[PDB]
């Protein structure tokens, strides 16, 4: 029953690194795997992301 | 500093040609600028003993190579295009 | 023949060249002969 | 070959202190202290009949040693070069042992200025400009070796002394102050060597700023002791030109190599009496007249014109002159080496500076107080 | 397999270049180092051995690392000319073993030594009570030669450990007439 009024808890750094890659990645779509923790059920954190292989992907 | 910073750059050297150290700003205290950098340096002296390679203050900015404020000036949330001059001055 | 440890040297560096030249040709090309041949099987134009 | 040693091993009374000691060394097949032991035989006074010899065995050493450096067998070629009194086949004989003794270390920089060191019996300027050339070419990377600097600096001192630069050897001697620091011979030699630096960089003029390194420890405590006028003659250029006896007194006594340019000496009191009429004054009237210059400089009013176009090719002072009113204008200068009474009472200028403009921003900020807003 | 991180030091100063057992001791410390590490190359595949220097810094060239070959390959050309010594192998490798992945290994140390090395006597005591308080058990080698009625390693094999000790002791290596697997022969049993 995790219908609630929930949260997320970004990090900006993470944010930065989205936006690097996406800003001048190829023309289409990019995707990658978080890393951050499931602190809590109303709320979540994010702290990391990698960047993503450049895969032929979507 | 400390003593190895010459050493760990030099090491370095092998990877690239013009190697930097920065001395880093963990508390931004300062009056004006942060951390700057340092290149491979051949200025020994006068006297031109062994060449030392204590690296110089190699000038540089604070690049915004894109602007990407998209969140970066969404972060802000303080200040305005100050129309100032006496903040100048008095700095 | 004390040169022949410096050749062993020199042949083991060209042994580690010649591989280091198969990773960059050929692993690299996995990647980008493979999106090439994606771009050519995945989905006709004029210069 | 053992027996080589043993038939060449009395070599006085006394020396089989390290000659019986050096009938164990190569039984013991050692090099570290037996290239400690061709440094010994250097270090205790052999006059060349042991190295004269063992030569063979220094080919057998480059025969079945092969480890280490040359650096030894460079020394022993220069000090059988005592038996031999003949370099013509030293040469060839260093350059064999150049390219058949292996190392991973900087051996051509020892080899060519050992060429340079022993290149004295050629007859210079022929191949000094190469090979000497070819060292600092090799000399980039790194002089960590450095007493391959100090043959440098004695080479390239010759090479000075092959003419055509004759300021250049005190740029030269900046190389020889700082080959190795610490002097590492006595005093006298050098102090000789401090007698001729002054004179030799005095009287050639390629250098502008000559009154500048005198503060140096190493040259100042070999000149203590040397005549007591060529230290105040040094400072009558480093002061400038108010020694009237001492820039009159390099006319008096040092005769060899003056009146060549003496007149280009008292043309350098007049470019560093500028700078010091100009520094030595802060203040204003700074398009001064002639007449210091005409009377302090021993120059006329004709020859002050030439006296700052000389002064405009030299570059450090391009004053604005004045001839309406003949006024020599001061301009832009280079102002001295060190004034370390200023250097501690410049605070007069600098604490000024810094409680002043401090001060008035503060009533500037201070009258424009209450719009801070 | 008894559990260690055994840290190896090329003993690449000025003392390793004499042509008195076989031609060369590069051979001896060479082949040390390649029976050391085909031993922890045998004996588990999770250890870390590549190297440490003791010529004039501490140059980490390669990964403190499971594989041996590329190490194998800069001990040819181990430029034996510089300062030797003894005190900084030891703590930049106590350091680097502070810096150790798969916790799974305790901390030894064998230090190619071939020279009356400079460390001093309040030097060598410091290092071994810091290696007392820091649970380390070395096993101390001499390879070329020391000097007779050797010092500093003695010492600290003296002062090394105890609270379980046994590991350090020391061979002195004399400059005779004999070869270099008989060099690595006598220190081989006992480090």
């Amino acid at each position: 029953a995790v219908d609630t009024a929930e949260q997320v808890y970004i990090s900006s750094l993470a944010l930065l690194k989205m936006l690097k890659h996406g800003r001048a990645g190829v023309p289409m779509e990019v995707m990658g795997l978080m890393l951050g923790e499931f602190v809590d059920d109303y709320t979540v954190r994010v702290i990391d992301v990698f960047a993503m292989p450049q895969s032929g992907t979507g | 500093l400390h003593k190895n910073d010459i050493a760990i750059n030099e090491l370095m050297k092998r990877y690239c040609p013009n190697s930097v150290l920065v001395i880093i700003d963990v508390k931004p205290k300062d009056l004006g600028l942060p951390t700057e950098a340092y290149i491979s340096v051949e200025e020994v002296h006068d006297d031109g003993t062994p060449t030392s390679k204590t690296f110089e203050h190699v000038t540089s900015e604070i690049g915004a190579e894109e602007a990407e404020e998209v969140g970066v000036e969404h972060l802000l949330r303080d200040i305005k295009d100050t129309t100032s001059q006496r903040i100048t001055n008095q700095v | 023949r004390t040169r022949l440890l410096d050749s062993e040297i020199k042949i083991m560096k060209s042994e580690v060249l010649r591989v280091t030249h198969e990773l960059q040709a050929m692993k690299d090309k996995i990647k980008e002969n493979s999106e090439k041949i994606k771009v050519n099987k995945t989905l006709v134009s004029n210069v | 070959v053992p027996g080589f040693l043993q038939q060449s091993q009395n070599s006085g009374p006394g020396q089989p202190a390290v000659w019986h000691r050096l009938e164990e060394l190569y039984t013991k097949k050692l090099w570290h202290q037996l290239t400690l032991q061709v440094l010994d035989f250097v270090q205790d006074p052999c006059f060349a009949q042991g190295d004269g010899l063992i030569k063979l065995y220094e080919n057998f050493i480059s025969e079945f040693e092969h480890r280490v450096n040359p650096l030894s067998l460079v020394e022993i070629i220069l000090h059988v070069v005592r038996q031999m009194t003949d370099p013509n086949v030293a040469l060839t004989f260093l350059e064999k042992t150049r390219e058949k003794v292996k190392s991973s270390d900087e051996a051509v920089i020892l080899c060519k200025t050992a060429i340079g060191a022993l290149k004295l019996n050629i007859g210079d300027l022929q191949v000094t400009k190469e090979t000497i050339e070819d060292v600092e070419e090799m000399l980039n990377n790194l002089p960590g070796v450095t007493s391959v600097h100090s043959r440098f600096y004695d080479l390239s001192s010759k090479y000075y002394q092959t003419i055509g630069n004759h300021a250049s050897y005190y740029k030269d001697a900046l190389r020889f102050l700082g080959c190795v620091d610490i002097k590492d011979l006595p005093v006298s030699e050098q102090q000789e060597r401090a007698f001729t630096l002054g004179l030799a960089g005095l009287l050639g003029e390629g250098v502008f700023n000559f009154g500048e390194l005198l503060m140096h420890p190493v040259l100042e405590s070999l000149r203590n002791t040397d005549r007591q006028w060529l230290i105040d003659t040094l400072y009558a250029f480093n002061s400038g030109n108010v020694e009237r006896f001492q820039t009159l007194k390099t006319a008096w006594g040092q005769q060899p190599d003056l009146a060549a340019n003496e007149a280009q000496l008292l043309r350098k009191i007049q470019l560093l009496c500028l700078m010091e009429m100009t520094f030595t004054r802060p203040a204003n009237h700074r398009q001064l007249t002639f007449e210091e210059i005409a009377k302090s400089a021993k120059i006329t009013v004709n020859e002050v014109e030439l006296l700052v176009m000389k002064a405009l090719s030299v570059g450090l002072v391009k004053g604005s002159i004045d001839e309406v009113d003949k006024r020599v204008h001061m301009t832009w200068v280079q102002p001295r080496v060190l004034d370390l009474q200023q250097i501690k009472g410049m605070k007069d200028r600098l604490e000024f500076w810094c409680t002043d403009v401090k001060s008035m921003e503060m009533l500037v900020e201070h009258q424009a107080h209450d719009i801070l807003t | 397999m008894v559990l260690e991180s055994t840290m190896v030091c090329v003993d690449n100063s000025e003392y390793m270049r004499n042509g008195d057992f076989l031609p060369t001791r590069l051979q001896a410390q060479q082949d040390a180092v390649n029976i050391v590490c085909h031993s922890k190359t045998r004996s588990n595949p999770e250890n870390n051995v590549g190297l440490i220097t003791l010529a004039n810094d501490c140059e980490v060239l390669t990964t403190l690392t499971p594989d041996t070959g590329r190490i194998l390959s800069k001990l040819h050309t181990v430029q034996p000319k510089g300062k030797i010594t003894f005190c900084t192998g030891i703590r930049v490798a106590h350091l680097a073993l502070k810096h150790r992945q798969g916790k799974n290994h305790k901390m030894r140390i064998i230090a190619f030594v071939g020279s009356p090395v400079e460390d001093n006597e309040k030097d060598l005591v410091k290092l071994a009570k810091r290696l007392k308080k820091e649970k380390v058990n070395v096993d101390i080698i001499n390879f070329g030669e020391e000097e007779v009625n050797t010092e500093k390693l003695t010492a600290f094999v003296n002062t090394l450990n105890g609270k379980d000790g046994t590991g350090s002791h020391l061979v002195t290596v004399p400059p005779g007439p004999s070869l270099a697997d008989a060099l690595i022969s006598s220190p081989i049993l006992a480090g």
